[PDB]
């Protein structure tokens, strides 16, 4: 087994950069193992299952370049309904220019050229070693939901389902 | 008291407790696991065709004198076959002194005879091959893939003195041939080299066939092995690419196994009386499909489909040129995110032949022959095969499917290779309605890209549609929180749920002991079920289905109730009015005219079906007569006081 980028990363965080730009020969790959984390494949060399497990992380950009707000999100996004129907989040980064907000980024992009340190804040950034060790420990907790979670989730769900069920 | 070294195993002792086993044998296994000599009459039979192979089933372990015997021959098989051919020959050489016979003894006496045995337990094919388990017995089930020519070995062969012309025959030992060196005999006594003749010599065959090995259970990570066997004399050209063979041998070792025997055919009694009271109930047609999958939701037809399709129904043949296999290839289509890869994974995890996704011939160069190597639905030559994203497969693999849908044959005309073969399973496909998600607004036949020619040939469609609405997905969230509810599910038991052992052990004693009829009694409802369509391959795949039908409950003969569900079944698959206002109008005026003509009112709802339904066509639906007589209830027109009598108002 040679797998393109889906095999020597089988426990962690793939990434997609340029989402839009790929064929259909990726997002029938993509789909697959974003539905069902076993990539299986039957030709005239093996007929075989691939497990990985990948969070698949994804990039993307509209039709023409940025946003439009006289267009739909169904017609400004190019993807299917079942890739982005199996997306739990999607996340709109859309940039608006202001007044007020915009000095802040130009104040940190500055602060970050001046030199490496960040702002003064009084919170210190964590290194990568403790919050991965955070999360190699995170990674064993097994949590049990309860029954008043349960009624407060059935009822937003139901909610949710009447709200978006034009 | 002779002792082998290494081996325990006593030839004359061993030799006495065989000889007491042969001669003393009526159905033991099934008393402690009518007849009378069970192994007499075979060993009797055989003798007069000039069949010299014997099948032993080892019979021998359930046997209150030879549980020494089996013990001893899963460690040791080549001692034990090489004295069991002398004792076989000895004790058939009694049994000629002990009746009159004709000279039967001019051709046994150097008559060699060989023993077959076959019937061991399983194993987890090479993977559990350990080194201790090296030089014994073995079995594997799978397919075969490869088949070498028969290559000619040479057990004997000629000398001769080329200036003399006196011939010498040597045969094998260990596998050495002595070439003898000068001349012996009186008349060329002088010392000259001889030849070898091989044309004059008889020769063992021996064959290297390949096998693709599946077990009855698979490791997580392991991939499917290609084993080498080899095959010898009188058993070449018996196996070949294309069946599911079960074969049996000596693990050798580079690894090989040096075959013994090949099968090319192929519970208890209180888990048979649990079978039969649990056949008896109303409810297992729903059970079934309840206890199929308790972890997903209801889908009654889909469900009810892949159940069915499990069953199997019934794979009738001819004597030389036809053959039928009751079988369904379904299909999925409808809304996403729903269960579909689940089933998808779920079958995979009950058939014990299938992949997740066709087989093609090649001529090996090496051995010159026409060897076949694949995978897919080409090693699922039983059993189911899964596919998903239909649609976005390719068309010119679209072919070799349209070959599979009702003929199951695979037909490949190429450089090399002009040859039909076998390739009979049945095909789950779950496919998409383009980038619709379906619409209401447009055909079924036009929103999943999906051909007619190739679609009308399609045994069951599934629309697996959502329209998501109140007081159904309610309980699906709520369902789905309630083994959150608790964070383990040991209160799964106390529900109408079969578990998965009994299940398909059931299942596999369905398929296996009943091959039901499709009588001509349940003609006409046929007929008039393929109008309705019609106002070949409907009627093909509903005859598979009726007789599925009849396969599950326990029946050997279809009724004419099972067909009504099945295409209720295909009808349902693809899917307070004014006149259901008028119908029950119409009814009740009916049936205030019919119970107010004769004199005893006293009369019972049963003999009201009986005395309105009969002088006339088809059943009308009778919720429909009981929700009219519950408004005559409400009207106060009739009286119901009891199921044993209905009598109107005074």
């Amino acid at each position: 087994l040679e797998g393109g980028a889906l095999v020597l990363a089988d426990n962690g965080i793939c990434c997609i950069d340029e989402f839009d730009k790929m064929d259909e020969s990726d997002r029938t790959a993509i789909h697959e193992v974003m539905e069902q984390q076993t990539i299986s494949i039957s030709k005239a060399g093996i007929n075989t299952t691939l497990n990985a497990r990948t969070s698949i992380l994804a990039a993307a950009n509209p039709l023409y370049g940025r946003y439009n707000p006289r267009l739909s999100p169904l017609d400004n996004i190019n993807l299917p309904a079942a890739l982005l129907s199996r997306f739990d989040i999607l996340f709109l980064m859309l940039d608006i220019p202001s007044r007020d907000d915009d000095e802040k980024l130009a104040e940190h992009v500055t602060y970050v050229h001046m030199h490496n340190k960040q702002p003064d804040l009084d919170f210190t950034p964590v290194e990568p070693s403790k919050m991965r060790e955070y999360i190699a420990y995170a990674k064993t907790k097994r949590p049990v939901m309860s029954e008043a979670v349960n009624d407060y989730v059935v009822q937003a769900y139901i909610r949710l389902r009447q709200d978006s069920k034009d | 008291l002779r002792i082998i070294w290494g081996t325990n195993v006593s030839i004359q002792e061993c030799t006495t407790n065989f000889r007491n086993f042969l001669m003393s044998f009526k159905y033991k296994f099934r008393k402690i696991l009518d007849e009378e000599l069970y192994y007499i009459k075979q060993l009797n039979e055989m003798r007069e065709l000039g069949t010299s192979n014997l099948n032993l089933d080892a019979n021998l372990l359930a046997y209150k004198q030879t549980e020494d015997l089996y013990h001893q021959l899963l460690n040791y098989p080549q001692e034990v076959i090489s004295i069991m051919d002398q004792t076989i020959k000895d004790c058939m050489v009694s049994l000629i002194v002990d009746n009159n016979l004709d000279y039967d003894l001019d051709e046994i006496e150097t008559k060699f005879y060989k023993v077959r045995p076959y019937n061991v337990g399983s194993c987890k094919g090479m993977r559990e091959l350990n080194p201790n388990d090296i030089d014994k017995l073995i079995n594997l089930k799978g397919l075969v893939l490869r088949s070498t020519p028969v290559i000619p070995d040479m057990k004997v062969a000629f000398f001769k003195c080329n200036v003399c012309d006196h011939t010498m025959a040597v045969e094998i030992d260990r596998g050495v041939i002595q070439e003898p060196a000068r001349c012996e005999r009186i008349d060329c006594n002088e010392p000259n080299s001889m030849s070898l003749i091989h044309n004059r010599c008889s020769f063992a065959d021996k064959q290297v066939i390949k096998l693709q090995e599946t077990p009855d259970f698979v490791p997580d990570g392991q991939t499917p092995h290609s084993i080498s066997l080899c095959v010898y004399d009188e058993l070449v050209d018996s196996c070949r690419a294309g069946d599911r063979i079960e074969v049996t041998g000596t693990f050798r070792s580079k690894t090989y196994v040096d075959v013994v025997h090949v099968k090319k055919v192929s519970i208890t009694d209180q888990d048979l009386a649990k079978i039969r009271e649990v056949a008896a109930r109303e409810d297992l047609y729903s059970l079934l499909a309840r206890s199929i999958a308790p972890s997903i939701y209801e889908l009654e037809d889909v469900k009810k489909g892949i159940l069915l399709q499990l069953f199997g129904g019934t794979n009738k043949t001819f004597t030389k040129g036809g053959r039928y296999r009751g079988d369904i290839n379904i299909l999925l289509c409808g809304d996403p995110s729903t269960s579909k890869s689940q089933i998808l994974q779920y079958v995979h995890k009950i058939t014990p032949r299938g992949v997740y996704t066709t087989a093609y011939i090649t001529r090996d160069v090496d051995t010159k022959q026409l060897v076949l190597e694949s995978g897919a639905l080409v090693l699922s030559d039983g059993g189911v095969c899964c596919i998903d994203e239909f649609d976005k497969m390719s068309d010119s693999t679209r072919s070799v499917l349209h070959e599979v849908m009702e003929q199951q044959t695979i037909s490949i005309a190429k450089a090399g290779i002009i040859t039909t073969l076998n390739a009979r399973s049945s095909i789950l496909a779950s496919a998409n309605p383009i980038g619709s998600r379906y619409n209401p607004n447009l055909p079924v036949t036009e929103n999943i890209d999906l051909p007619p020619p190739l679609l009308s040939r399609f045994d069951l469609v599934y629309l697996v549609l959502d329209k998501v609405d109140e007081k159904n997905d309610r309980e699906l969230a709520k369902h789905l929180t309630n083994l959150y509810l608790e964070d383990k599910p040991e209160h799964i038991s106390q529900d109408d749920v079969l578990p998965v052992e009994f299940l398909t052990m059931y299942i596999s004693y369905a398929k296996e002991h009943i091959h039901p009829i499709i009588t001509e009694a349940a003609k006409t409802e046929l007929v008039r079920a393929y109008v309705g369509m019609r106002k070949t391959r409907q009627l093909e795949s509903m005859i598979r289905l009726a007789e599925a039908h009849a396969k599950m409950k326990l029946k050997n003969v279809v009724e004419l109730e099972d067909v009504q569900e099945a295409v209720r079944l295909i009808r349902s698959a693809i899917k307070k009015s004014v006149i259901q206002r008028k119908l029950q109008e119409d009814l009740s005026r009916e049936i205030m005219n019919v119970l107010k003509d004769q004199a005893s009112d006293s009369m019972s709802f049963n003999e009201l079906i009986k005395q309105i339904n009969e002088h006339s066509q088809d059943r009308v639906e009778s919720s429909d007569i009981q929700e009219a007589l519950s408004r005559l209830q409400q009207e106060d027109k009739v009286i119901v006081l009891g199921e044993g009598v209905r009598r109107s108002v005074r």
